[PDB]
């Protein structure tokens, strides 16, 4: 047999159907596995040139556990305890009465970087630099939540 | 021959059951929608009243 | 505290980016055909 | 007798009036079904049918489909057939101004002055069937409607 | 009549066979077009808890050997007859009582069901009472009843 | 009475004649979601 199984649990019902569409569109030959020939030549269709062998490296992570069903198991395994952005939006809006993305940069600095969780300033600079900065130098926690959930963009090829 | 004749048996029986049942229940719906239309008639009647 | 427990937790995954490793073009596959209907539903809801 | 089509109609009415046992037939049930199956005269036929004015037991008034058939014939020999000329003249005598301005009260009065009366919900039900306004009909429309069954 | 369903469930809409082929594809982890002990004992275990009773051999013994896609489709095809989608039942329930509020009183329900029409026993009618959720004070709602009769709603979940 | 007793008998005999196979109908809701969403989008567009 294929010999792959795990304890099943639902994480996002409104996402699995898109996950199954993604699995179908990559799996042109309808194999259920992950193949370098199947994906790399297909990635180069819309992509520029993903010829570097990090793909074979990542398909070499574990010996033959790949299947459509376990594609949910790995993602749920990585990430657990996730809340929708809108309730997270309310949580962000809790401290600031404006609740219009005008969270001040120094407000966020003074609060998060030092008081409460004592950590370095670097672990916030990546949000400072990678993510866009709101007008006047604010924290547009609306589009910030959007990029936390789905709006994060990078090189699309 | 017996295979094809019982094929027409099944086909025609299923189609007649579906068609006649839909027709009779659609006349039931005919009466029902006529009744709702006449309730709207009395609604306009009480507005006029 | 309930803000801190999950924000950096996801942003810690952003430092892990396992999803990126095989779906650097994940937004591209997200905007194939489904984005049209999510946008249509969102616009209809907000206009209503 | 006619062909087996009328026997089939009586059989399907028999299975239609199958409450409290298909086999047994109540004289009330048979009277209702025979009336509705195109025989108006039902008032005084209880004595002409039973031969016994006994009308005390509602639960068991014995009748069977076998002897039911000749009963239908001896009723359907049409012992009485009236026509609307007598009816309209009686109503126009009952009428007051020749047009029927407000006939609602007096028709109820004349039907409650008769000794052999049975129902009041039908009396309030007669408003249906073009008898809607305050006795607007000069009785021709209602006679035409009733003489259509 | 014969009730053999010579055609492959031709007397029905074809949408349900796309849902059935999706179900077949998701149960067939081997994806060879045939069910298997390997297939079900893990796909049923995906939501189940590895049942000890050997009723998947019940399926493979109901239709001997591994079953074809068409075999699965026809063994469901013999399971559908004399039934119609929710629209007609809803319309009928709207017809019988004018109010359409679904206040089918228990006495009224039993009178309208057990007594007239095709004679059948109220004792077997009681399966509609001991299992189906009846509303209180005698009246019996139908919209939830229609949904549970169809695939729209289920009383419980595994 | 004819139609509804026929339907009721057919469902009640098959309420547990093939109970298990009627209980694997769980993924039907998951797989019908695309068609249901497209349709509901259509009717909400006409209701707008
Ligand atoms: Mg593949
Ligand atoms: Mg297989």
């Amino acid at each position: 047999q294929r010999a792959t199984s795990n304890v099943f649990a639902m994480f996002d019902q409104s996402q699995i159907q898109e996950f199954k569409e993604a699995f179908n569109m990559i799996d042109q030959n309808r194999d259920g596995f992950i193949d370098k020939e199947d994906l790399h030549d297909m990635l180069a269709s819309m992509g520029k040139n993903p010829t570097d062998e990090y793909l074979e490296g990542m398909m070499s992570e574990a010996p033959g556990p790949i299947n459509f069903t376990m594609f949910l198991t790995m993602f749920g395994e990585k990430l657990n305890g996730t809340d929708p952005e809108d309730v997270i939006r309310n949580a962000f809006a809790c401290f600031d009465e404006e609740a219009s993305g005008f969270i001040h940069e120094d407000h966020l600095r003074e609060l998060l970087t030092t008081m409460g969780d004592r950590f370095t300033d670097e672990e916030v600079d990546e949000m400072y630099r990678e993510a866009p900065i709101d007008k006047k130098g604010n924290f547009n926690y609306v589009e910030f939540t959007r990029i936390l959930k789905h709006g994060a963009k990078d090189k699309d090829d | 021959q017996v295979e094809e004749m019982k094929t027409q048996l099944e086909e025609l029986e299923d189609e007649l059951q579906a068609a006649e049942d839909a027709k009779l229940r659609l006349e039931v719906n005919m009466q029902a929608m006529k009744s709702q239309f006449e309730r709207d008639l009395q609604a306009r009647d009480e507005q006029n009243e | 505290k309930v803000i801190q427990r999950n924000c950096a937790a996801y942003l810690k995954l952003r430092n892990w980016q396992w999803w990126r490793l095989f779906t650097k073009v994940k937004p591209l596959l997200q905007v194939t055909r489904q984005e049209e209907e999510m946008q249509a539903k969102d616009e209809e809801l907000q206009r209503t | 007798d006619f062909s087996e089509e009328q026997t089939a109609e009586f059989k399907e009415a028999f299975q239609l009036f199958d409450r409290t046992g298909d086999g047994k037939i109540l004289y009330s049930q048979c009277g209702d079904v025979m009336r509705a199956l195109g025989q108006n005269p039902t008032n005084a036929e209880v004595m002409k049918v039973l031969g016994n004015p006994k009308s005390d037991e509602m639960n068991l008034k014995t009748l069977k489909f076998e002897q039911f058939l000749p009963m239908m014939q001896t009723i359907a020999k049409n012992k009485d057939q009236g026509c609307f000329e007598d009816y309209v003249e009686g109503l126009r005598v009952f009428d007051k101004e020749g047009n029927g301005t407000v006939m609602g009260a007096e028709i109820r009065h004349v039907l409650v002055t008769l000794g052999e009366k049975m129902t009041e919900e039908e009396v309030e039900q007669l408003v249906a069937g073009h008898e809607d306004s305050n006795g607007c009909i000069n009785y021709e429309e209602l006679v035409r409607m009733v003489l259509s069954g």
